[PDB]
């Protein structure tokens, strides 16, 4: 074996429905993931090419 | 998500708790008229008998 051991994460990347997604789950029911890319995305510079 | 659920719950148990010592105090008027109907002679009486 070139490798004895792989460096790897140790916890789980988390992710809860914080407080920009809570309004949205609760009068809707649809919670995105990281709302804070779609708000950096077509609210501040929407003319940003990706 | 899980304390938007719980204030939720806490404000609909506050809101039967206080509909019930509303609904005890509009009981309250009404036990009051009908006490003072039940001692209440109609006018063409007492237009007479006062």
């Amino acid at each position: 074996e070139a490798d004895n051991q792989i460096m790897g994460p140790s916890s789980y990347a988390s992710f809860v429905v914080r407080g920009e997604n809570l309004v949205t789950a609760v009068s809707y029911g649809r919670v995105m993931r990281t709302f804070e890319h779609f708000m950096a995305r077509i609210v501040d510079s929407p003319e940003k090419a990706g | 998500v899980e304390y938007a659920e719980y204030v939720g719950a806490v404000k609909t148990v506050a809101s039967a708790l206080q509909f019930g010592v509303d609904a005890l105090e509009r009981g309250l008027i009404n036990t009051v008229l009908s006490v003072k109907l039940r001692h209440a002679p109609p006018m063409f009486i007492l237009q007479t008998l006062a």
